[PDB]
């Protein structure tokens, strides 16, 4: 639940009617004119729009700020390419890396986590064990054997027996 | 318009200057174009089918004609296979036996059966 | 990149979804004609991009070549093709909308023409983007490890299987696709910066963030590609109809 | 742990219901995938006699090389619509 | 014999950072889920795998 | 040759000639982080060696030829050379 | 310590750190990160070889599973066999070496961080193409290895003709990688494993007609990056790279590829006598064709080039007549001879003011250049097989073992094979009169400018020259030898002559190699020297023919024209004639006028006579007339009245 002031969005645009347009404001090539907007293009950045003011208003609150942010955002960005506007420190945050980084690549990596143990229940890893279980449900002697001896007698019951039953599913070929 | 392909191609043009097709790479170097690169000034008209007259087309050797040069590679192809070819009559032949193998021929050493006898086994 | 990405593997979905399961004998008689039509438009329009003065129809032949390849693995009646298949859809999916970025996206909002005759010496001014022309390219040829390799082997593995002499004459399919690759990624990386380009800017931080998720989801699946056999292991068997 | 569910043919099944019907196609399925694991049985104990025999793989397990290439045209993947749509004797 | 030195760089850049992490999470991820062998006996992302039973 | 060079384009591998005036401090991070890796691969990757001849016994040899032959009989094959 | 995962991971790091820590470190903390971890390299590798002259039995590693289906596995498998280490061992002696070596040739090169990347990354492709266990692996870093092929000889990308000269090679390799491919896809059908366990235990069963068709395809894989003569144009091709590049890429490295696909493949290479054949008359043209090109081309390089094209011929006749030990150690003590030569040669080019490379304009450079000089011609008595040297025991034995094998047609490349060890000694004697004997040739500055390099380029060069010399002798009782359980190639013994090609051989075709080599060696130095007239006769006939030979046999010419600009041709009659021709006939250009003459008719069907109820009314009588006819011609026959109605809509449409 943040705030915001409604005189001082109604003062905002009765700065701005006297201001120049954007594609004025910075054409020329200092502080007489060009200090007032270094304060106003940080008036975009300085970030007041409610979290639960945007559920409880009217629309007539809305126009007028939606009007006011899409001429602050012009004197930002054009003083931004011809000259706070003058500084130089890195990097400004954009508008799209707070949901491209913290939504879009940490579901983009469980993705990848889920489809590496998402791996562990396959045909081949289950299709080893039913073997195994297959042939020692028929000749449960090996089992007598000790651990290290029957990883060598189920191989040989595999090279001897069939053990597929496939032939079986097949009764009216026979 | 030199080459077969650059005739073909007259009747699609309308409003195409149809200039000469001259390759850039047999341009000297030594006047100063804009492009030093590809040997070529800023306004001058590409040809109908430039990619071919390119600096990046192919290397299109210049000292043989390319007929000239298909009879003297081939003649070198002939020249080797045939005089290999030949030298096979005039072979000297061996002083020694092919050497010999035990246990009827080591059948049963490069696998085998009785039964499977021919295909395995070497000189007994 | 939305139509090249998603709505070409549409049709390869749907020869999978509606074609081979209801048709099963109609088309062992005609799987012969899929052959000729799939060889010949592999030999013939990754052919047809070697004359080419634009820069994005050159990736648009690029994609129809490899989804040429890509229904000679479906239409195999064998199992390896199918999942090799897949997994083409799946990795062109990711390194041929991020060409369209390279060619079209970045390219084209810096200088708004796209003949490629204006554009050599890229490396010059824009370093670390001449890498991502040259991975991605060789992503998009079928070096191995980037899985577009792993889905052209055993596509051409399973169109060898059902007909060997057509996968044979359709396994110039390599060279044919790196013909031209290579010759539009050296007109491009290489040679003097042009006369024509007034140099613009690094390629800027949304335009990598986007490049390295689809390179990154190319060498995954090019490092293992059995990480979505858990899903198609049933799919691979479900279509086959070899008594 | 490791659930086996049971065999149900395509023969007299009466395909209506496609309880017994999916049944068939998985269970046909699954024992192929059994049938597969002893051919990748067998080439990995091919593998242990030619690397310990060294010379003499030959002769030691020719027996073994001979089963590999007799189980590789009948152990691989081939199908439940060949069966289900088909049936032999009719 | 001076090799003309270019101004100073730090290490720690911030793709250092975040793909070293994000690569050496993700191991560090996956060794702590083989280590539950003998600890539980099955890995713990799937305890959180719950699909319906096949019948 | 020494030719100027644009300071502000930004290369991953380092530009024209790059010599930063750190680069004896970070080249203490380059191999400890070096040595830390070749160290953990290197002691990661020792159970996945095995060494190639003697790792399985003669008898087991000998009685899996046994039995591709009896699996052999039973389905009455031939062998290879047998015409 | 595992002594493969440090053979293996220490090159990658050896890569990966260059780039990714490139700006941060600098290029003087990368001249000494990049070597030493090569060295490193290096000596664990010399201590696993002393090691496996103990026992032989190889450690492999097992890594994950890279992909299985049905009836097919592909793990990440390396093992380090004989065959395998002792071309390891040559590869980290000469990559290490090069790697000190470019670190004073390339001392004033801007970009040496991302080239001594590329040095230590085409190193760590050919350390994964060389012990991989399986046919996966060894198409993995035979792949890599020519996109480093291409990202090395590029380094200017500036340059045009590197630019060029990468289109080329690459586009040569990759004819090769797609039979590799066809090979491969034969592989997995017939076997059903990539594995090299299974494949070599059971290639003894499938017949000839299968093994034809298999080894052909992995045989014109190795003909395109080994080089032999059905496209060999991307070697000398490949010298738009600098010398340091060249002293891996034909040194040893990528012509060594080639071979060791041939060398893995010995155990299917038995069965079938068919391929054989064709490998031995392939590999017995290409010592011709490049001795005889290096004669008559006067550039520096291209001689080196064209010899290493000159001897994998000699590898590949050892390959055909079944005698893989001879083709292993020429492999091995080739690598010694090459990679001195070349960074001799950049040792010369890189000594003179111009940095010129014909062999036209060096003049005398002995008194100057003396260090290189005693190199070059270690190199040289090498390289001609001079007795002590390692020449003799790697290159003669081959040129014996033709004489003593069993066919009796194999009597016809021992002449074949002996004119290229004269022709290898006509060049040399040229690479070594021209540029150090001879009466100058340049201006004098570069005369007064002429000396020698720091350490940087002295000590690999010491290295190289002690091995060229001793390694030979060392290493001769473990691949020549005479019981020699070492490599565990399966000779057929119907098919094995090497019991035969020592004893065998009488004192005269012995002696006449070893003879007629240093005499020839001799007669070209004197007719250097005192005559000259013989070489430099203006005879209009013998000079189109030294226009042929130095036009690399004019090939060359014919790949380009015939080939190459008839491809592009033959593109621009499908992209213009059926692509956007004749496809949009029956696509949306030709419907679009069919549509417009169509739509115009049935438009102008009613156009004058203002008069539309005359015009409307006329009109109702016809279609009621026309089709009152038409159905009285229709039921006494149907066939007659489709014309009628073909008709209509002609007279109606158009
Ligand atoms: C486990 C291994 C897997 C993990 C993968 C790494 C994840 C890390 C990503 C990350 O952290 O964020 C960075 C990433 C992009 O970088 P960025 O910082 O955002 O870019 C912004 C600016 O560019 C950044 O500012 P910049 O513009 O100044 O940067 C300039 C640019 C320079 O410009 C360039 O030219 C770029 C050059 C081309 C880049 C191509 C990338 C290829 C990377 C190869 C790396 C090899 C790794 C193996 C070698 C190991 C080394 C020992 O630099 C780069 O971006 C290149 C980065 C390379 C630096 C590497 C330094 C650390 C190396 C650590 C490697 C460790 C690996 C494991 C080893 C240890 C464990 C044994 O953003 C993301 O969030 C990506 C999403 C994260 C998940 C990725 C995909 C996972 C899932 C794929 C989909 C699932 C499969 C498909 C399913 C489909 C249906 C079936
Ligand atoms: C019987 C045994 C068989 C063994 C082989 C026999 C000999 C075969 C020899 C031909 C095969 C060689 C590989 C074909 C690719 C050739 C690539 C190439 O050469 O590109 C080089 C060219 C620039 O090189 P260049 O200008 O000369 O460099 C000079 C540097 N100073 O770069 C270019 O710009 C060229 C771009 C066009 C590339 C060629 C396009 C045509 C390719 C022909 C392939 C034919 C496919 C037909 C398929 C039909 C199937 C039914
Ligand atoms: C498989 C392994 C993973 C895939 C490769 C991972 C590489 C990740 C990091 C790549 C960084 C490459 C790079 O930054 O090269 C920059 C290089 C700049 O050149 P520079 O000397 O700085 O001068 C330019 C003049 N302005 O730019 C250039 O000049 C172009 C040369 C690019 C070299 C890239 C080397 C990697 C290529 C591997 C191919 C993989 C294909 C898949
Ligand atoms: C960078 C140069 C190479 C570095 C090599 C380092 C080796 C470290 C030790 C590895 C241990 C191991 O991999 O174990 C293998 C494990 C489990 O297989 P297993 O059955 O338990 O054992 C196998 C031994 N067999 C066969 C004898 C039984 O599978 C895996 O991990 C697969 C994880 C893949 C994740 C998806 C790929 C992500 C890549 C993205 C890159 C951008
Ligand atoms: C077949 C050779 C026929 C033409 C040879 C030629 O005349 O080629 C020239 C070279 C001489 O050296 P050059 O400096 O290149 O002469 C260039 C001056 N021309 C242009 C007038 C020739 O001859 C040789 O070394 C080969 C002679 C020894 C061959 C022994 C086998």
């Amino acid at each position: 639940l943040r705030a915001y002031n409604e005189e001082k969005e109604l003062a905002l645009k009765q700065r701005l009617s006297q201001l120049p347009p954007p594609g004025k404001a910075f054409v020329t090539a200092k502080e007489a004119e060009l200090a007032e907007l270094a304060e106003i293009a940080a008036l975009y950045k300085t970030d007041r729009v409610g979290i639960l003011d945007i559920l409880l208003l009217g629309n007539k609150h809305a126009r007028l700020y939606r009007d006011n942010t899409a001429l602050l955002k012009d004197y930002y960005y054009n003083g931004r390419r011809i000259l706070w506007e003058i500084k130089r420190e890195g990097a400004e945050k954009e508008d799209w890396v707070n949901q491209m980084y913290f939504l879009y690549a940490p579901s983009l990596i469980l993705l990848l986590i889920v489809m590496v143990y998402k791996s562990r229940e396959d045909i081949t890893f289950w299709a080893k064990k039913e073997l195994d279980q297959r042939v020692l449900d028929k000749h449960p002697e090996i089992n007598d054997a000790p651990e290290n001896e029957r990883d060598a007698l189920i191989v040989e019951r595999i090279i001897a027996g069939d053990y597929d039953k496939l032939a079986s599913l097949q009764k009216k070929a026979t | 318009i030199r080459a077969s392909f650059d005739k073909a191609e007259e009747p699609m043009l309308g409003d195409y200057p149809d200039i000469d097709p001259f390759p850039a790479q047999l341009k000297n170097p030594y006047k100063k174009y804009d492009d030093q690169q590809d040997r070529r000034n800023l306004e001058e008209p590409l040809s109908v089918n430039d990619d071919l007259y390119d600096m990046w087309s192919p290397d299109r050797f210049t000292h043989f004609k390319n007929q000239d040069a298909l009879k003297y590679f081939i003649g070198f192809l002939t020249i080797f296979f045939g005089a290999s070819y030949v030298a096979t009559y005039f072979v000297p032949e061996k002083a020694a036996i092919p050497r010999e193998f035990p246990y009827e021929g080591l059948w049963k050493e490069s696998g085998g059966t009785e039964k499977s006898k021919a295909f395995f086994g070497q000189r007994s | 990149m939305i139509l090249a990405g998603l709505i070409l593997k549409l049709a390869l979905y749907a020869i999978l979804r509606l074609l081979l399961p209801l048709l099963c004998e109609a088309q062992i008689l005609y799987t012969p004609m899929i052959y000729i039509i799939s060889l010949l438009t592999i030999i013939l329009t990754s052919l047809a991009t070697l004359r080419q003065i634009d820069l994005k129809v050159i990736i648009a032949y690029s994609s129809i070549s490899h989804m040429g390849i890509a229904i000679l693995g479906v239409c195999s009646n064998t199992s390896l093709g199918i999942y090799g298949s897949i997994v083409l859809g799946v990795a062109h999916g990711f390194v041929s909308p991020a060409l369209f970025l390279i060619v079209g996206g970045i390219l084209y909002d810096r200088y708004h023409i796209r003949i490629v005759n204006y554009y050599k010496g890229l490396t010059t001014y824009m370093p670390q983007l001449a890498t991502y022309i040259i991975i991605l390219s060789f992503a998009n040829i079928g070096t191995p490890l980037t899985g577009n390799f792993t889905g052209e082997f055993l596509s051409l593995q399973g169109g060898f299987i059902r007909n060997p002499i057509i996968g044979g004459i359709s396994c110039i399919s390599v060279l044919l696709a790196a013909i031209y690759q290579l010759k539009l990624t050296n007109k491009l990386t290489g040679g003097i910066s042009s006369i024509y380009m007034h140099r613009t800017n690094d390629v800027t931080i949304r335009e990598k963030f986007i490049m390295n998720i689809l390179i990154i989801s190319t060498l995954i699946i090019g490092i293992c590609p059995q990480i979505m056999y858990n899903l198609l292991y049933w799919t691979v068997n479900n279509y086959i109809y070899i008594i | 742990e490791h659930q086996r569910p049971e065999l149900v043919s395509f023969d007299d099944i009466n395909y209506n219901d496609h309880k017994k019907v999916r049944e068939a196609q998985e269970s046909y399925t699954r024992e192929q995938f059994i049938r597969l694991e002893a051919l990748k049985t067998v080439r990995k104990a091919l593998e242990k006699c030619y690397e310990e025999s060294g010379p003499n793989h030959f002769e030691d397990c020719k027996n073994l090389a001979e089963q590999y290439l007799d189980m590789l045209p009948t152990h691989r993947l081939q199908g439940y619509l060949g069966y289900q749509r088909n049936d032999p004797s009719k | 014999h001076g090799p003309e030195l270019t101004p100073a760089v730090p290490f720690f850049q911030p793709y250092v950072l975040k793909w070293a992490g994000v690569s050496l999470g993700l191991v560090a991820f996956y060794q702590f889920n083989s280590s539950y062998e003998a600890k539980n006996g099955h890995t713990w992302v799937e305890t959180f795998f719950h699909p319906k039973s096949r019948e | 040759g020494r030719y100027p060079f644009p300071k502000d384009v930004i290369s991953m591998t380092g530009g024209w000639w790059a010599n930063p005036s750190n680069w004896k401090l970070n080249g203490l991070f380059a191999t400890g982080i070096a040595v830390g890796l070749a160290l953990w691969v290197s002691t990661a990757t020792l159970p996945y060696t095995r060494r190639r001849e003697g790792i399985t016994s003669e008898s087991d040899i000998s009685k899996w030829n046994a039995a591709a032959g009896v699996w052999r009989e039973r389905h009455g094959k031939i062998s290879t050379g047998e015409a | 310590y595992n002594a493969i995962s440090l053979i293996i991971i220490l090159p990658c790091i050896s890569w990966l750190f260059p780039l990714f820590f490139g700006r941060q470190l600098g290029y003087v903390f990368v001249t000494r990160m990049t070597s030493t971890l090569i060295i490193i390299t290096t000596l664990i590798t010399y201590y696993y070889f002393y090691q496996l002259l103990g026992n032989n039995n190889p450690i492999n590693l097992e890594l994950f599973n890279y992909l299985n289906i049905d009836y097919l596995d592909i793990n990440y498998n390396f093992e380090i066999d004989a065959l395998t280490i002792t071309m390891l061992l040559a590869i980290t002696t000469i990559s290490s070496m090069v790697h000190i070596y470019s670190i004073g040739y390339m001392e004033t090169d801007p970009h040496q961080v991302r080239f001594f990347s590329l040095l230590s990354m085409f190193t760590f492709w050919m350390i994964i193409l060389v012990t991989g266990s399986n046919y996966f692996v060894l198409f993995v870093g035979w792949e890599f290895i020519g996109v480093t092929s291409y990202l090395l000889i590029s380094f200017w990308v500036t340059r045009l003709q590197a630019m060029k000269s990468a289109l080329s090679a690459v586009l040569m390799n990759r004819f090769g990688d797609a039979f590799f491919v066809l090979g491969l896809c034969v592989i997995a059908y017939v076997f059903g494993t990539l594995n090299y366990s299974t494949i070599f235990a059971t290639a003894y069963l499938i017949n000839t007609d299968l093994l034809v068709l298999i080894m052909l395809a992995l045989f014109i894989a190795a003909m395109a990056k080994s080089a032999q003569f059905g496209l060999h144009n991307w070697l000398t091709l490949a010298m738009e790279g600098p010398t340091p590049v060249s002293s891996l890429l034909h040194a040893a490295t990528l012509v060594t590829a080639g071979i060791y696909l041939l060398l893995r493949s010995a155990n299917i290479l038995e069965y079938t006598p068919t391929v054989l054949f064709i490998i031995l008359w392939i590999g017995a043209l290409t010592t011709l064709s490049a001795g005889l090109i290096a004669i008559c081309s006067n550039d520096l390089k291209r001689i080196i080039a064209l010899s290493t094209m000159s001897q994998l011929g000699m590898m590949t006749i050892a390959i055909g007549l079944s005698a893989y030990n001879l083709a292993l150690f020429h492999l091995l003590g080739h690598a010694f001879f090459k990679a001195l030569l070349f960074m001799s040669a950049g040792s010369i080019i890189h000594s003179i003011l111009n940095e010129s490379q014909d062999i036209r304009t060096y003049g005398g450079l002995l008194s100057y250049l003396p260090y290189t000089y005693i190199c070059i011609t270690i190199a040289s008595l090498s390289l001609m097989a001079m007795p002590g040297l390692t020449g003799y025991y790697t290159k003669d034995i081959i040129i014996e073992s033709t004489y003593g094998s069993y066919s009796i047609s194999n009597y016809v490349v021992y002449w074949i094979a002996y004119l290229s060890a004269v022709l290898t000694c006509v060049y040399s004697m040229k690479i070594l009169y021209l540029t150090f004997y001879s009466n100058p040739n340049n201006n004098t500055i570069t005369y007064y400018n002429a000396h020698e390099s720091n350490i940087y380029i002295t000590l690999p060069m010491f290295i190289l020259a002690i091995f060229a010399m001793f390694a030979g002798w060392i290493l001769k009782d473990i691949y020549l030898g005479v019981g020699t359980d070492f490599v565990g190639t399966h000779i057929l013994p119907n098919n094995f002559s090497y019991f035969d090609t020592e004893f065998s051989i009488t004192q005269f075709y012995k002696l006449l190699p070893l003879i007629s080599a240093i005499l020839v060696s001799i007669l070209i130095v004197v007719l250097n020297e005192f005559f000259a007239i013989v070489f430099n006769l203006n005879n209009k006939y013998i000079n189109t023919v030294y226009s042929i030979f130095n036009q690399k046999l004019v090939s060359d010419q014919i790949l380009n024209h015939f080939i190459i600009f008839k491809g592009l041709v033959t593109s621009g009659n499908i992209a213009h004639h059926v692509d956007k021709g004749s496809l949009y006939r029956l696509g949306p250009v030709g419907i679009n006028r069919l549509l417009n003459k169509a739509s115009y008719n049935v438009i102008n069907l009613s156009s004058n006579t203002r008069s539309s109820l005359s015009m409307n009314s006329m009109l109702i009588l016809i279609t009621i007339v026309s089709l009152l006819l038409l159905v009285l011609v229709m039921n006494v026959n149907f066939i007659i009245v489709i014309p009628v109605l073909i008709s209509i809509l002609y007279i109606l449409f158009s």
